[PDB]
C-alpha cells in the first residue's frame, strides 16, 4: 500500500497539503536515481529504505526462535 | 608529591614557556 | 505535606514512555537469545 | 549507593501435560544394574541390511584403523606409506582391514542384543573420494 | 531544586524516659530547609594539605580523577519539641555554608576551567582547541549525556489496550502534569476505562502509588458532590442532546453505578470529610492503627489537612498548587475524561506513539536534575535525618545547644559517606541504565548516557547530537510496536535525520540524530506570555 | 537462559586450538582450499604420533623446532 | 561475503578427526545443497559476466577471437 | 439520564413490573411515562460525517495546510475552493471562507 | 572461542562425531567419570593411590 497519512490527519508530509490527491503525496517517486531525488522523494525513499532495514533485523531474531524450536522438535 | 605536579598540565605549560625563553634546558 | 524526607525516589524519575506500568510477556523480536552467534562476529549479520 | 547490573528475574509459564498391597522390598524394586545382555548374531543368510558400507561406517572404520595404526604399527600393505590415515584408507580399499562392522538392530526385553556382523572386506565401499 | 523542592518536615516519637520532661515528651518535629547552594569550579589537593589548587580536565583524565565541582550548602534547622498538655519548645539553628559534596562538571560549561580560556591556552593546557566539549570526565573515562527522548508533559496520551495480555481493561489515558519549569517534580495521573464500565483515576507521584480511585470520588472530594455537576463537568452540557453527549452521559452513569471492591465504604457517601479521611487513611503511611486515631479529633483534623494539602500539590499541579484552584482542576479533569470518551467513539484516533509533536528531548540539564534530586534525597536528607534521630536519642531536647545541632547536622553528612553525592552522580553518568537499584529500590535512570568514543571529531559531534528513546523496564514486546518506533516517521523531516540510523541489529532506528539545523529549546518566560494572554481582551478566562 | 549451564556449557563449548580472522577473496585458491596465514599455522598444531613409517617424515619437523617453518614445539 | 565477515578455522589434530574431516566433512559433499537438491557453487559476479564475455560471438571490435598466445594465456 | 430532584444523584432504572420506576439512593422515586421506555439502541453508519468533523469543516477554509482547487465559489465567486476528503467513503467537500459548504457535510 | 549450539547442530547434521568428540572433550573440558554400575551414583576411583 502507498505511504499512509501519518504526519497529521490527512497529511503524509509537511511538504504536501491535507487531503492532497497528487500521487506524489503518497510516495510516487517520479525521478530516477541518476537524476537525483528531491527532498520529499528522498524522505519517502528513506521510509522504504528503513522499512527494509527493520525487516532484516527482525528476520535474524524471528527465525532464530523458530530454528531452535524446529531443531529440538526434530533432532531426535 | 612530584607525581601530583608533574602530571599537572599547567606545569607543562609553565615548562614549555620557560623553554621558549630559555630559562630551563630544552630537554629534561 | 511539605516534607521531602521520605519522598518516594521513584516518582522523582518522571515517566519516559506511556505504558511503563504494564508487564508484557511477549519476548523481544530483536533479541539474539536463540541465535548462538559470538559478539565479535556480529558483523557477519551486517547487510550489504 | 547505586548498585546497577541487577541479576534480573526469571519466569516459567507453561504446564507439562505428560499423558495387591505393596510395601518396601529392596530387591523387587531398585536394581539400577541392568541385566547382562546376550549377543545374538543374525546368520549371514538372514541379514537384511545393506551390504555396501555407508560413508559413515567406512569413515569410522578408517578412523579406528588409523588410530590403532597410530598406537600399533602392524599392517598388511605391501606398499608402505608415511601416514596412518593413508595406510588405513588403502587397507579399506584393498579389503584387508582387520575390523568388523556390528550393526545392532534390537534390544529385546529378555536381555538380548540382536546384531548383524558385517565384514568390510566383503562389503561394497562408498565413494570416499 | 535544593531550595524550593527539598523541604523537610519530619516528626519522631521517642520512648526515652530518663527525666520527668523526657517522660512528659513523646514527640519531636525535625524541620529544616536550605537557602544557599552553589557549584564552584573543580579543585584538587596537591599534597593532601594544600589550598585546593585548580583541577584542570587533563589532570582529571590522566589521573583517573573526577572533574567535579564542590557543592556548598547552607541550611536553616528548626527543631520543635512536642510535649503533652499542648506545650511546644522550639530550637532554631542556622548553619554556616558547608561543603560535603561535589557535582560533576560538563567540560565546556561555565563552571569548567576551560569555559572562556583562549584556544592557545587550551592547546597548551592539554585540551582540544577545536572540540566544543559537552562531555563529563569521570573515573578515567569521558562520558556523554545524550538527548533522552521523553513524552510531552501536560499532554493527555490516550492509547488503546492493545497488549493482548491482561485485557480486563479498555482504553487508558495518562497525563503527566508538571507544576512549571523543567525541574519541578511531575505527578502522573492515569485514567482507565474498564470493561465493567468503571472509569478509575489513578495518581502516581511521591505520596501516591498504584492506587485506583473512581472518578466521581475524586470529583466529589473537592465538593461538588452532586452527580449533575460532575456529568456537566465531563460532557460540558446536560441540556444539548446530540449523539455524543448521549453516549458519554450513559457511560458515565454506568461508571458511577459500578461497585468497586476497594472504595465501597465511601463510594455512596456524599460527605466530603468522610471521603477525604478514607483516602488519607489508605494513602498516608505511618498510620497503622485505623481505629485508635479516630477517637482523637485533632488526629482526624491533622490527617484531613495533610491530605488536602497533598491533593492540592499532587492532582494536576500545572493547573495550580493552591486550594482556590481546585474547581478549575475539576474542570480540567472533566475535559480529560471528555477527550478520552471522545476517542472511544472512534471520533478521534489514539495518540500517535511515535509522532514527534508529543515528544520532547531532555538532555544533560533535565536528566541530571532528576538524577540529582533522587540522589540528593537519598544521600543527603536521609543521612541528616538519621543523624538528628540519633542526636535526639543521645541528648535531652532542651539540653541541645546551638553548637551540638550543627555538629549533628554536618557530621551526619560526613561519616561513611564523604563523597556519595559525587559517587552516585558518577554512577548515574556512567551507567545510564534503564534499570538501577538505589537504596535497594528498582527505579529507572532517565539519563541517556554514552561513552565518548573518539573515533573522529565527526563521531564526537554526532554523539552529542544523538536522540535516544532508550527502552526502559517493560520494553517493546513482540508486536507492531517494535517496528513502528523504528520506522522513519512523517514528523521526522527537518528535526530528526531521516537517513542516520544503525544499519545492524537491535539498534536500527533506536538511536536518532538531530538534523543539521534542528535545535533544542530551553524553557521560555512562561509567566510573561501567560500574563499577556490573560491581559488580552480576546481571551475569556476560566472564571 | 542462553547464558545458563545447559545452553552455554552443555549444548556448546569453548574450544582450544581454534583461530578466527577476517575472510577475503583469493581467486588463485581452489574451492576446497583455504588460505591460512603462517602466523596461525605455527600457532595451531597437528598431533602426529611417531612410528616406524613416519619417523623419517617427522624428522624435518622435529629438527626445525620453533626456529623454522615447518616446525614443531611440543613432544609427548 | 568479504565486507568484514569473520569465520572460525580450526585444524584437526586427532587422527580420528583428521580421517573424518577429509572423508566425511569435505566441502565436496556440500556442493549439492541438501536443502534444494541443486548445486550450491558456481560462477559469481566477475566470472558470470566473464564467462559471457569469453563465450559471446561478436565483440565491439569484431569477431570474438584471440591468437594462439592469448588462447594459451587463458590456461 | 435521570437525576434526583433532591439529591442530584443518578437514579437506577428498576424495571418493575409493568412500568419504569427510577429510584435514588435517598429512596425517592419519580417513575417514568412513555418516553422513558427506550432501554438501548444502535444505529449503523450514523454518527459519522456530521458530528465528528463539524469543527474541522468549519475551520477548513482557514487552515493553511488544506488542499485547494481551482473552482468557482457560487456565493462569493472566489476562484479557489478548499477541497476536503473525509471517511472511508471518500466524500469530497468543497468549502469556502465565505461559508459556502457545497450542501454536503 | 566458542563452538555454540548451531555449530554442534551442523556437525551433528554432517553426522560428524569424532570431530565433536575432539573439540568438545579433548579441546574443551573433557574429563572422565566413574559410575558404580550397581547404584548408578558417581564413584571414587584412582589408580596411583
Ligand atoms: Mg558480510
Ligand atoms: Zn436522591
Ligand atoms: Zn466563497
Amino acid at each position: 500500500q502507498r505511504i499512509q497519512p501519518q504526519f497529521s490527519f490527512g497529511r503524509t508530509l509537511v511538504y504536501y497539503p491535507r487531503f492532497a490527491l497528487e500521487a506524489q503525496a503518497y510516495g510516487f517517486i517520479c525521478n530516477s536515481y541518476i537524476a537525483g531525488l528531491t527532498s520529499p522523494e528522498f524522505i519517502f525513499g528513506e521510509m522504504n529504505g528503513r522499512f527494509d532495514l527493520i525487516n532484516k533485523a527482525l528476520s535474524t531474531s524471528s527465525t532464530g526462535y523458530a530454528n531452535r524450536k524446529a531443531i529440538f522438535g526434530l533432532q531426535s | 608529591l612530584l607525581t601530583e605536579i608533574l602530571l599537572d598540565p599547567m606545569y607543562d605549560y609553565a615548562a614549555t614557556v620557560a623553554r621558549i625563553d630559555g630559562s630551563i634546558p630544552m630537554h629534561k | 505535606g511539605e516534607d521531602s524526607s521520605m519522598d518516594d525516589i521513584s516518582a522523582y524519575s518522571s515517566p519516559g514512555l506511556f505504558g511503563e506500568d504494564i508487564i508484557d510477556r511477549l519476548d523481544d523480536p530483536f533479541s539474539i537469545e536463540d541465535v548462538d552467534i559470538s559478539l565479535d562476529v556480529l558483523d557477519n549479520l551486517a547487510p550489504q | 549507593l547505586i548498585m546497577d547490573d541487577l541479576v534480573e528475574e526469571y519466569v516459567e509459564t507453561e504446564e507439562e501435560n505428560l499423558v495387591e498391597i505393596v510395601e518396601s522390598p529392596s530387591i523387587c524394586e531398585g536394581f539400577v544394574q541392568a541385566s547382562s545382555q546376550t549377543l545374538v548374531i543374525i546368520p549371514d543368510n538372514e541379514r537384511i541390511t545393506s551390504n555396501v558400507l555407508t560413508t559413515f561406517e567406512a569413515t569410522r572404520l578408517v578412523a579406528v584403523r588409523a588410530q590403532q595404526l597410530a598406537i600399533n604399527g602392524s599392517t598388511m600393505l605391501k606398499k608402505k606409506y608415511s601416514s596412518p590415515i593413508d595406510i588405513a584408507k588403502q587397507e579399506l580399499f584393498n579389503r584387508k582391514i582387520p575390523l568388523l562392522v556390528m550393526r545392532c538392530i534390537k534390544v529385546t526385553p529378555e536381555g538380548q542384543k540382536i546384531v548383524e556382523i558385517w565384514n568390510p572386506r566383503e562389503m561394497g565401499i562408498p565413494l570416499l573420494d | 531544586i535544593v531550595k524550593q523542592m527539598f523541604n523537610v518536615d519530619i516528626t519522631y516519637k521517642d520512648q526515652r524516659d530518663h527525666t520527668e520532661i523526657d517522660k512528659l515528651r513523646e514527640s519531636v518535629q525535625i524541620q529544616f530547609n536550605f537557602t544557599d547552594v552553589n557549584i564552584e569550579r573543580p579543585q584538587h589537593r596537591n599534597y593532601s594539605q594544600g589550598n585546593k589548587i585548580n583541577l584542570l580536565p587533563n589532570k582529571a583524565r590522566l589521573c583517573g580523577l573526577s572533574y567535579s565541582g564542590p557543592v556548598n550548602l547552607a541550611a536553616e534547622v528548626i527543631l520543635t519539641a512536642h510535649y503533652s498538655n499542648g506545650r511546644q519548645e522550639v530550637k532554631r539553628a542556622s548553619i554556616p555554608p558547608f561543603q560535603v559534596s561535589t557535582f560533576p562538571i560538563m567540560r565546556g560549561s561555565n563552571r569548567c576551567h576551560t569555559h572562556h580560556l583562549s584556544k592557545t591556552a587550551k592547546k597548551e593546557i592539554g585540551e582540544d582547541p577545536n572540540e566544543p566539549g559537552g562531555y563529563f570526565i569521570a573515573r578515567g573515562g569521558e562520558w556523554v549525556v545524550d538527548l533522552l527522548e521523553n513524552i510531552r508533559f501536560n499532554t493527555l496520551h490516550i492509547h488503546y489496550h492493545t497488549m493482548q495480555q491482561g485485557n480486563n481493561e479498555i482504553i487508558r489515558g495518562e497525563f503527566i502534569s508538571q507544576p512549571g519549569g523543567a525541574f519541578e517534580n511531575s505527578s502522573q495521573i492515569i485514567i482507565r476505562y474498564m470493561t465493567t464500565g468503571a472509569i478509575t483515576i489513578e495518581i502516581n507521584s511521591t505520596k501516591f502509588s498504584k492506587l485506583r480511585i473512581p472518578w466521581y470520588l475524586i470529583f466529589r472530594m473537592f465538593g461538588m458532590t452532586g452527580d449533575d455537576s460532575i456529568i456537566e463537568q465531563v460532557v460540558f452540557d446536560l441540556e444539548s442532546n446530540s449523539l455524543v453527549n448521549t453516549f458519554m452521559i450513559e457511560i458515565l452513569e454506568k461508571s458511577i453505578h459500578v461497585l468497586d471492591p476497594i472504595f465501597q465504604p465511601v463510594q455512596h457517601e456524599l460527605n466530603r470529610e468522610k471521603i477525604i479521611q478514607f483516602l488519607s487513611e489508605k494513602v498516608s503511611k505511618f498510620v497503622s492503627n485505623p481505629s485508635a486515631y479516630k477517637s482523637d479529633e485533632n488526629a482526624v483534623q491533622y490527617l484531613n489537612e495533610r491530605q488536602l494539602t497533598i491533593l492540592d500539590k499532587i492532582l494536576l499541579p500545572h493547573m495550580g498548587q493552591t486550594a482556590d484552584t481546585r474547581v478549575r482542576k475539576l474542570r480540567f479533569l472533566g475535559l480529560l475524561i471528555h477527550k478520552i470518551l471522545l476517542v472511544i467513539m472512534n471520533v478521534f484516533p489514539p495518540t500517535d506513539r511515535d509522532s514527534y509533536r508529543t515528544k520532547r528531548v531532555h538532555g544533560s540539564g533535565v536528566s541530571l536534575a532528576k538524577a540529582f534530586k533522587a540522589i540528593f534525597n537519598t544521600s543527603v536528607i536521609a543521612p541528616i535525618i538519621n543523624g538528628f534521630k540519633e542526636l535526639l536519642k543521645q541528648t535531652a531536647f532542651e539540653e541541645l545547644t546551638q553548637r551540638n545541632i550543627i555538629e549533628a547536622f554536618s557530621a551526619a553528612l560526613s561519616k561513611n559517606t564523604a563523597s556519595d553525592l559525587n559517587r552516585s552522580m558518577e554512577q548515574s553518568i556512567i551507567s545510564g541504565n534503564k534499570t538501577i537499584m538505589v537504596r535497594q529500590r528498582p527505579i529507572v535512570n532517565r539519563v541517556s548516557t554514552q561513552s565518548l568514543e573518539r573515533k573522529n571529531l565527526l563521531n564526537t559531534i554526532s554523539a552529542l547530537r544523538t536522540v535516544n528513546t532508550h527502552n526502559t523496564t517493560n520494553a517493546s514486546k513482540q508486536t507492531e510496536r517494535a517496528d513502528m518506533m523504528r520506522r522513519v516517521h512523517a514528523s521526522y523531516p527537518g528535526y530528526i535525520c531521516v537517513a542516520q540510523s544503525a544499519d545492524t541489529g537491535e539498534k536500527v532506528g533506536m538511536s536518532k540524530q538531530l538534523a543539521i539545523t534542528a535545535n533544542v529549546c530551553t524553557a521560555g518566560e512562561v509567566l510573561s506570555l501567560k500574563q499577556r494572554l490573560l491581559s488580552d481582551p480576546a481571551i475569556q478566562q476560566l472564571a | 537462559r542462553k547464558e545458563g549451564r545447559i545452553r552455554k556449557s552443555l549444548l556448546g563449548s569453548q574450544v582450544w586450538s581454534i583461530s578466527r580472522s577476517t575472510i577475503c577473496g583469493n581467486s588463485d585458491l581452489h574451492l576446497d582450499e583455504v588460505g591460512y596465514p603462517i602466523s596461525f599455522a605455527r600457532t595451531l598444531q597437528v598431533a602426529e604420533t611417531v612410528q616406524h613409517y613416519n619417523i623419517n617424515r617427522l624428522m624435518p619437523y622435529f629438527l626445525n623446532g620453533k626456529r623454522q617453518y615447518p616446525g614443531c614445539s611440543r613432544v609427548y | 561475503d568479504f565486507d568484514g565477515d569473520q569465520m572460525n578455522l580450526w585444524v584437526p589434530w586427532s587422527v580420528m578427526s583428521r580421517v573424518e574431516a577429509e572423508l566425511l566433512c569435505s566441502v565436496r559433499n556440500w556442493f549439492i545443497s541438501t536443502k534444494s537438491s541443486g548445486p550450491v557453487n558456481g560462477q559469481v559476479q566477475d566470472s558470470t559476466v566473464g564467462s559471457f564475455l569469453l563465450t559471446r560471438t561478436n565483440t565491439p571490435m569484431g569477431k570474438n577471437v584471440m591468437n594462439k598466445l592469448h588462447a594459451m594465456g587463458l590456461f | 439520564m435521570k437525576i434526583c430532584k433532591a439529591c442530584s444523584s443518578c437514579m437506577v432504572r428498576t424495571y418493575v413490573d409493568g412500568n419504569i420506576i427510577f429510584r435514588c439512593s435517598c429512596g425517592e422515586s419519580v417513575q417514568g411515562d412513555s418516553q422513558n421506555l427506550l432501554v438501548s439502541s444502535k444505529v449503523y453508519h450514523t454518527g459519522e460525517m456530521e458530528d465528528k468533523y463539524k469543527i474541522f469543516i468549519k475551520n477548513a477554509p482557514f487552515d493553511p495546510t488544506n488542499c485547494q482547487i481551482k473552482k468557482d465559489c457560487p456565493n462569493c465567486h472566489l476562484d479557489y475552493l478548499t477541497q476536503i476528503c473525509i471517511g472511508s467513503q471518500k466524500i469530497i467537500i468543497l468549502v469556502c471562507r465565505c461559508g459556502y459548504m457545497s450542501n454536503r457535510g | 572461542l566458542r563452538l555454540g549450539e548451531m555449530e554442534h547442530w551442523v556437525l551433528t547434521a554432517q553426522g560428524a562425531m569424532q570431530t565433536i568428540i575432539e573439540k568438545s572433550h579433548d579441546d574443551s573440558d573433557g574429563c572422565i567419570s566413574y559410575i558404580c554400575r550397581n547404584c548408578g551414583e558417581p564413584a571414587i576411583y584412582n589408580a596411583s593411590h
